[PDB]
RNA sequence: UGGAACGAUACAGAGAAGAUUAGCAUGGCCCCUGCGCAAGGAUGACA
RNA sequence: AGCUUUGCGCAGUGGCAGUAUCGUAGCCAAUGAGGUCUAUCCGAGGCGCGAUUAUUGCUAAU
RNA sequence: AAGGUAAGUAUCGUUCCA
């Protein structure tokens, strides 16, 4: 992804819009989901700077935290859910969409 | 819809009051241009009242 | 107080004052009294 | 920790962790199959697993 | 309108451009039952990609038909007792302030758990003359003390 | 060696200056939550039973659940068979 | 613990190649010494936890206590206050059928929100107290990661 | 509707004491308490509240 | 179970019941070695240092105190009774009893969201509190 | 639409609640301005009735608008929240009757008054001796219509007569609540 | 006194002004706390003098900094207490070595001159 | 000669004279060798604090508000001239 | 739930009569679940209104 | 006369969930200003 | 004589944040605390515990 | 057969029982 992107600001915002589509749903929220909610916020409110991180995340990040896992339990199998660092979700978001 | 685009891809008003020892300070009275249709719309609720009151 | 022996002359229960129950007829021995 | 207390301490978690894997197993089973348990059941259960 | 499975209304749709650089999006809807805990039903489409694939208004009109209508089913409800002229103009408070007040407020589980049945007791009053009948829970009756 | 107290204009030792300003410099409130907690403790009365009680309590249930303890095993409220 | 070793264990090394340099202590009472404190940090490090006293729940709150009130109760009062955007969605009108919004899960309606049972004329301008923002201590790691 | 009251004078010695140097040395604690003549320590009577008590007790000589 | 206090005699229970004030009296009544019993009495341990502010829990067998069976119908094998300031604090459940909880549960959240209840209920001065839960079922399903 | 962007009110409020109704829709396109009814019965229907404001309008062929400023020179040494101030409490008394409030606005003999400005120029001492009037002329004509003492009046409730606050009781037999 | 080893050790008269000086680059970010950071900026030639402390008992685990400082030709000097040195450097701990960087445009370049001079007539 | 304590220890002696300095004056205080203090009021502040009582007499608050102000600005410009070399 | 299959499955459902007693049985089980929260005893009639 | 058990009317009955909400100042960060302390820089001056 | 830099104090005005402040006769720490980018580089506090209405007081109602 | 006890404060009657 270029410095210089037409669709720069799109795939952001699709990415953007397709993490707060889990909170689109939602009445009271906890201290996590508080602070992701400010994440995709603010990187709303100044895409560049957000996505100047997310270039340099794609080009010198190679260790990243922890992340949570548990299950999600059908009765027949189990479904594994993970949770991701919440800035780290935004440019694995927009990687994906790109 | 865009005739490019496929399945897979504003309350005019005519007055207008110019600003500026004496108290009384009397104000022209302008009439302004017409108004196009504008990219905004849609910023009603309660559309059944609306349209009763106009 | 914990680790005492019980007085001589103490009424085991009710001494307190409580009052027993009788959810049904079947539960619980004969009034007998 | 004394050998003797270690050894028999190995032991006792050895022993419910075997009975731990055994019931956890046989409640999915019995929950799989549709049988009927309760909600803190599949909880702890959905746990152990 | 309301027809072709990307319905026709999702080419008028607001942001229509902006669903045009998003490709893919139905395998991130299948995989985003590893991401989010609750699984979605509707996992296989995306509702503004091709729209709502179903419509309910025709089912709700003829529910209304065949239970009687607003006074047939009214008949069955506390409404008559509230004594409104007329069923229009009204609004129904999903929330009471204080409860909704109380929702934020620092409280341990056991108030929590008793209050997320309050809805529970305005249902069971908006609906007391039809609950609380003789036809129905067959057996002896007690009137309240006062 | 003499130094001056930076707090207290005073001589001090050049030995202690270190620690004398870790404690002279002491927090006056923090003196209470040291000896506030330690008398909720001295006051506070145990929730289980002592190790005693426990170990009587132990062989009380020893003596009826003979399904594991004992040799002679019998009834579950029975106290031997 | 090997990083957080790996630093002691190069700093007391570089401590005695210094003294080595210079041909100091042959017989290796400084680097006995710096050995003895490294094995001191080290099972320092790898001692086990203490005694952690588990603390009681608090007792049930009695019936009322003074509270204080000011800028900060008023900044309170404003993000949990009852937004009109907010307090018009709990409002869920009555015997009007609407259309069932977001497939992906009804049971969510927006009520008077947009709707033209009742409210205002004009659309229920969002309110920028309820913004949401993001931590002190979050925000300085994104100041010190960029 | 006397005074009756040497609760000010509570309060001022308190201040009073308040700007008193005491010294950080717990020997120097106990010299000084040798020499007007206190125990070094009460039954459970820590070097804080030792010092403290040093405090408390030249706030009058 | 056998880490919590046990009572042995008649006079002991009573004691307890009036030693307290601020608190209230949780008495497990029943057999130690019951597994009835015993699925209760670690649920009872698994909580006792967490309701310490505003309970208390003695343990009691019926057979060493034989004074209570008549009174408070103690023949079910496991019975759990509540207590405060000398009064025994009625609670509603979903069963049918209303004056003890006859069963032994699972859960450690829902024994201290009855207690609590209790606690609640008790300060304000009532006789008959209101369980949170409704046991008229085992939601089980 | 006349006034620039950082002039444009960003709170309208009104004293008749009918006039909310039309303002949403003449306020249409500006969906950032909050237009706010009013309880308060505020006294604003009198402030035609000064001289110098109602011969302007009693006498004109076509129609007009014209600018005003009710604040003479009181801001260059009072803030414009007690300016507001002083100002609702001298047309609460001037709608109560017009001619004792001449008599207490001219203190002096001389009131000065040149055509630059509306209220009679009194310095601070002067403002604070006829603001007292006009509080004593305002509770004198309440207790008057309600038969009330002033003195009872506790300064809650002096604040609602001044401001356009007062209740009765017509439901008084719905009292079986208690 | 205490060491015989200290060539450059300096008495209780320009000690005063030394840590008047290393408070002084601390209330400028002009210094680097620390033997090892000290070594770095002679390294980097960017030191302009270091002071270290002669209560070290292992003297010669900062006897290397004398010998870096002959070679990149620095001014180097020595006080009586490594506490004081420690607490005048803006920390707490004892700290045994310090070292002055440079600045463009210093306000503290006549005083470093200064302190550069006096050490350097003291040498012999 | 003396030593120079770091800036944490600096912040934390004033932190030192400042709460001591707060709680002996909310003893005297309670003790009531001086009036609890009056709340500190603005412009800004005018019809938060005083706008009930504000409402009767409106140029009289403004005054007292003023004056408090004053007040206050004279006390810290008098400080500094007694604080003056 | 039954709206995120029904529309998805649309014609199979007429065809597997046991996913259709499938459905009326969770359905009473959704009601009797109502039920049961509104009094212990269940109704002997109870009306779909 | 003790208490228990017991049968009556009489009284209350919201068996509702709630540490309720206003103001100021401290405390945290930052900016500005005055004043002092410790110092320290550049510079003005012909006769 | 002023100008001017920096630290520390006293106050004043104003803005901003209450998922954070505070304690450390607990421990370790420039003889290196702590390390994700960039590591022959970086380089100051960290940990554990306690207080808490996520600093703390009054006044004010109910 | 159930899962359907509101908890209380009063005088009055009775009866066993100490």
């Amino acid at each position: 992804p270029p410095l210089s992107y037409k669709h720069d600001t799109k795939l952001l915002i699709l990415a953007l819009e397709r993490l707060k589509e889990a909170y689109s749903v939602k009445s009271r929220l906890n201290q996590s989901q508080r602070e992701e909610l400010g994440l995709i916020e603010q990187a709303y409110d100044n895409p560049h700077e957000a996505l100047s991180r997310i270039k340099r995340h794609l080009l010198t990040q190679r260790a990243f935290k922890e992340v949570g896992i548990e299950f999600m339990d059908l009765y027949s199998h189990l479904v594994p859910v993970y949770d991701v660092e919440p800035l780290e979700k935004i440019t694995d978001a927009y990687l994906d969409q790109y | 819809v865009d005739p490019r685009q496929t399945q897979f891809g504003r309350n005019t008003l005519m007055d207008m009051r110019l600003s500026q020892q004496t108290v009384v300070d009397p104000k022209g009275y302008l009439t302004d241009l017409n108004s196009m249709i504008p990219t905004h719309g849609g910023d009603i609720n309660d559309i059944k009242k609306a349209r009763l009151l106009l | 107080f914990l680790g005492m022996p019980a007085p001589l002359g103490y009424v085991p229960g009710l001494g307190r004052g409580a009052t027993g129950f009788t959810t049904r007829s079947d539960i619980g021995p004969a009034r007998d009294a | 920790l004394p050998t003797p207390i270690e050894n028999m301490i190995l032991r006792y978690v050895k022993a419910k962790a075997d009975w731990w894997t055994n019931t956890a197993h046989y409640n999915r089973e019995r929950i799989r199959r549709g049988a009927t348990v309760d909600k803190t059941v599949c909880k702890k259960n959905l746990g152990r697993l | 309108w309301d027809r072709g499975i990307p319905r026709i209304n999702t080419l008028f749709q607001k942001d229509r451009h902006t669903l045009a650089y998003d490709k893919g999006w139905r395998v991130r809807t299948d995989f985003k039952q590893y991401q989010v805990l609750k699984q979605n039903p509707f996992w296989w489409t995306h509702q503004r990609h091709d729209g709502k694939l179903w419509n309910l208004n025709n089912y709700r009109t003829d529910m209304i038909q065949a239970l009687g209508g607003v006074e047939g089913i009214l008949e069955h409800t506390l409404f008559k007792g509230t004594y409104f002229p007329t069923w229009e103009g009204l609004f129904w408070e999903k929330a009471s302030g204080f409860e909704e007040s109380m929702k934020w407020k620092k409280l341990t589980n056991a108030q929590r758990s008793g209050l997320n049945q309050i809805p529970n007791r305005r249902f069971t009053l908006w609906w007391s003359p039809t609950i609380n009948r003789a036809n129905v829970y067959v057996g002896f009756q007690v009137q309240l003390d006062l | 060696e003499y130094l001056v107290s930076p707090i207290t204009g005073e001589k001090i030792p050049a030995s202690k200056m270190q620690e004398h300003m870790r404690i002279g410099l002491l927090d006056p409130r923090w003196l209470e939550q040291r000896d506030r907690s330690i008398r909720e403790k001295q006051s506070d009365d145990e929730v289980y039973a002592p190790g005693l009680d426990i170990e009587s309590s132990l062989k009380q249930l020893a003596e009826r659940r003979t399904d594991i303890f004992g040799v002679e095993e019998t009834a579950i409220g029975k106290k031997i068979g | 613990l090997r990083r957080k070793a790996a630093r002691l264990v190069a700093a007391k090394c570089t401590l005695a190649a210094r003294v080595d340099s210079f041909h100091e202590s042959t017989e290796g009472k400084v680097g006995y010494e710096l050995k003895d404190e490294i094995e001191r940090k080290f099972d320092k490090w790898q001692e086990p936890p203490p005694v952690k006293q588990v603390k009681p729940l608090p007792a049930p709150l009695d019936g009322q206590r003074k509270k204080r009130g000011g800028r900060r109760y008023r900044k309170m009062k404003e993000r949990l206050g009852l937004t009109e955007i907010r307090k018009q969605a709990n409002r869920m009108s009555f015997g009007e059928i609407e259309e069932d919004a977001y497939q992906e899960d009804l049971g969510f309606s927006l009520g008077h929100l947009g709707k033209s049972g009742s409210g205002r004329v004009r659309q229920t301008q969002v309110n920028e107290a309820t913004k949401a923002r993001i931590s002190k201590t979050l925000q300085r790691t994104l100041q010190k990661q960029s | 509707s006397e005074r009756q009251a040497e609760v000010l004078a509570e309060f001022e010695r308190r201040k009073r004491a308040r700007q008193i140097n005491v010294s950080t040395d717990d020997s120097e604690v106990k010299a000084c308490l040798r020499a007007l003549g206190e125990p070094i320590t009460l039954f459970g009577e820590g070097p804080a509240e030792r010092r403290e008590r040093l405090r408390n007790i030249l706030s009058v000589v | 179970s056998y880490m919590l206090p046990h009572l042995h005699n008649g006079w002991q229970v009573d004691q307890a019941i009036l030693s307290e004030e601020d608190r209230v009296v949780v008495i497990r009544f029943g057999h130690d070695w019951d597994p009835t019993c015993m699925k209760m009495d670690e649920v009872l341990y698994s909580i006792a240092e967490k309701v310490k502010n505003f309970a208390v829990i003695y343990l009691v067998d019926i057979t060493e105190v034989p004074d209570f069976n008549k009174m408070y119908e103690l023949y079910d094998p496991c019975t759990v009774m509540f207590f405060f300031r000398n009064k025994h604090i009625m609670i509603d459940l979903g069963t049918g009893n209303n004056n003890k909880i006859n069963w032994a549960m699972e859960d450690k959240q829902e024994m201290v969201d009855i207690i609590e209840t209790v606690y609640r209920g008790a300060r304000k001065g009532r006789g008959l509190v209101v369980s949170p839960k409704d046991y008229s079922t085992k939601y089980r399903y | 639409r006349s006034l620039p962007v950082e002039e444009q009110p960003k709170q309208i409020i009104v004293t008749r609640k009918g006039m909310l109704d039309p303002l949403e829709v003449h306020l249409l396109d500006f969906p950032n301005i909050v237009i706010k009814g009013s309880e308060l019965q505020l006294p604003f229907q009198a402030c035609l009735k000064v001289e110098k404001f109602g011969d302007l309008i009693l006498k004109a062929t076509e129609p007009q608008m014209v600018l005003f400023n009710l604040y003479d020179d009181w801001l260059k040494t009072i803030s414009s929240y007690t300016a507001f101030s002083r100002l609702i409490l001298i047309l609460r008394a001037l709608h109560v009757n017009n001619d004792r409030a001449k008599v207490i606005l001219k203190p002096d003999k001389t009131t000065i008054t040149e055509p630059h400005h509306i209220w009679p120029t009194l310095t601070d001492e002067e403002w604070i001796k006829v603001e007292v009037q006009l509080k004593d002329l305002i509770l004198a004509d309440y207790g008057k219509k309600n038969n009330v003492n002033v003195a009872s009046l506790t300064q809650s409730e002096i604040r609602d007569i001044i401001l356009g606050m007062e209740i009765s009781a017509p439901s008084q037999q719905r009292q079986q609540i208690a | 006194d205490v060491n015989p080893k200290a060539y450059p050790l300096a008495d209780a008269h320009l000690t005063k002004k030394l840590l008047d000086l290393v408070q002084q680059s601390c209330n400028y970010k002009q210094l680097r706390k620390g033997a090892n950071e000290a070594t770095k900026t002679l390294n980097r030639g960017i030191s302009e003098f270091i002071v270290m402390a002669a209560d070290a008992e292992p003297l010669e685990i900062i006897l290397h900094l004398p010998l870096l400082c002959e070679d990149k030709n620095v001014p180097y000097v020595f006080v009586r207490s490594k506490q004081a040195l420690g607490r005048a450097c803006g920390v707490s701990r004892p700290v045994i070595a310090c070292s002055v960087t440079i600045k463009e445009g210093s306000q503290l370049k006549q005083q470093i001159q200064s302190i550069q001079q006096s050490i350097e007539r003291l040498l012999v | 000669l003396g030593v120079y304590l770091t800036k944490k220890e600096q912040k934390k002696l004033r932190r030192q004279t400042r709460r001591e300095a707060q709680k002996e004056l909310q003893e005297k205080v309670r003790l009531g060798l001086m009036p609890p203090p009056e709340p500190k009021v603005r412009i800004s502040n005018l019809m938060r604090v005083l706008g009930t009582e504000a409402v009767q007499d409106p140029t009289k608050v403004e005054a007292h508000v003023r004056a408090q102000m004053a007040k206050r600005q004279k006390a810290h410009e008098e400080a500094n001239a007694a604080r003056k070399l | 739930a039954l709206i995120g299959l029904m529309t998805y499955f649309r014609e199979a459902v007429v065809n597997t009569q046991e996913l259709l007693d499938l459905l009326v049985k969770c359905e009473n089980k959704i009601q009797t679940r109502i039920k049961i929260g509104l009094n212990s005893k269940m109704p002997s009639r109870f009306p779909p209104v």
